[PDB]
């Protein structure tokens, strides 16, 4: 591809400062140019990876969900030709971001292959914001099942990957699978049993945990 | 509007 | 181009929903294949076209400004190439707008001429900031001052466009042409015969001008 | 930061 002239370093080294530039889709680039080297990915390549395709993606669903409010308030054709613009765009970004987890990340570590089974449900689960989509609901499960398996037995209940992992799951639950008392039932036992456990809250993942477990309770505060 | 991570 | 295809209406549909999805970068597309229809734009038009590239090259600005900081504080070559790739899009982006200006928009009613020339400092002033230049520097120069000779005869004190360019006049004094006494002068002068002449300010204007008023106020108390 | 329009 177009990194392929570049070295592994560099190309970390300029996702980092396409990060502070907030130029997240030069972020996404260089970070899939360092996968394509074949080698794993650190815990914070990891980080830079996610982070980069999150800020991408973030943008285009917040535009679909503009221009589809648009078109539904609509009940000529250009409101629908842009919005299936947009998606487009945004299933193309899933599908690359779903291309790199099934062709060279996901195979190790239970910190690893949980991180990138939730980036599977993950952007499965944006697919099927857009989806009109029984398929690919099944595979976002499937990932997110398999993931939480692997975290139950491997992770600790305070690890941010575990707690990110049920709080997405959860939200799966919600709004997509239209089972709003399971995505009650796991958001609350999640905090729950993270509540019980922060005597092993480990001095450089407090801030990560913290804060997943608000947005926890803060997903409770709304759905009861 | 709900939380994700 | 991409866009010759498609209606003019259209093109100004899907610039608003753009706008409203916050797809600056399509947004300014769309608008450039509105202007390449060959028709003049609307008052309307105009700010559409004007917001899009604002906002496009406004992101990319600020991008290269940290990474600009970034590279004089290293006093390898990575943050040069990717400084110089931002760069040259940002560029890119300047020539893109100022052709259209040249070719198609700059000829007609003050107030569409005042704009236009406004725009062509201000994309010439954008390529300034990144030039290591006198060339780019004279030619923004050159604009500003013939838009404000049009806009001193033709337009009152407190209309926007002739505000809003002698905001950015001042601006180019101050930090483009090392001329802080001439940025000064301007901005004074300006607000204080806008001042005096709030008794003709328009219902659909007021707004715009004691904003661009408060930015005029604003720089004098940032450089005084 | 200086303002512009
Ligand atoms: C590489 C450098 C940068 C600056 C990009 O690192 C970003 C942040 O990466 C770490 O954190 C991670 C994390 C977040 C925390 C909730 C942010 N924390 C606070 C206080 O805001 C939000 C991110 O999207 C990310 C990567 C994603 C996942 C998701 C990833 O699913 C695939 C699961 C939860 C969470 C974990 C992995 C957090 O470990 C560090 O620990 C933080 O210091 C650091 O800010
Ligand atoms: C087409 C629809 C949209 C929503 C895009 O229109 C945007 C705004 O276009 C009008 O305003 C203009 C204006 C601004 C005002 C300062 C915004 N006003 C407030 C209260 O924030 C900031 C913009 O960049 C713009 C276009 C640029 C110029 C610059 C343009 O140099 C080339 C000069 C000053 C100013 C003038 C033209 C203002 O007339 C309307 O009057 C406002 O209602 C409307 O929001
Ligand atoms: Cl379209
Ligand atoms: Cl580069
Ligand atoms: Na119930
Ligand atoms: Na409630
Ligand atoms: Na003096
Ligand atoms: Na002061």
């Amino acid at each position: 591809g177009a990194m392929g002239s570049m070295e592994r370093a560099s190309l970390i080294q300029k996702a980092k400062l396409a990060e502070q530039a907030e130029r997240y889709e030069d972020m996404a680039a260089f970070m899939k140019g360092a996968v394509e080297k074949g080698e794993e990915l650190s815990c914070e390549e990891r980080n830079l990876l996610s982070v980069a395709y999150k800020n991408v993606v973030g943008g285009q669903r917040a535009a679909w969900r503009v221009l589809s409010s648009i078109e539904q308030k609509s009940n000529g054709p250009e409101v629908r030709e842009y919005r299936e613009k947009v998606e487009t765009e945004l299933q193309g970004v899933c599908d690359t971001v779903l291309g790199l987890l099934d062709s060279h990340l996901i195979k190790g570590d239970a910190e690893s292959r949980v991180f990138y089974l939730k980036m599977k449900g993950d952007y499965y689960r944006y697919l099927a914001e857009v989806a009109t989509k029984k398929r690919i609901i099944d595979s976002a499960r499937s990932a997110y099942q398999e993931a939480m398996d692997i975290s139950k037995k491997e992770m600790p209940p305070t690890n941010p990957i575990r707690l990110g992992l049920a709080l997405n799951f959860s939200v799966f639950h919600y709004e997509i699978a239209n089972s709003p008392e399971e995505a009650i039932s796991l958001a609350k036992t999640t905090f729950d049993e993270a509540m019980a456990d922060l005597h092993t809250l480990s001095e450089d993942s407090y801030k990560d945990s913290t804060l997943i477990m608000q947005l926890l309770r803060d997903n409770l505060t709304l759905w009861t | 509007r709900r939380k994700s991570v």
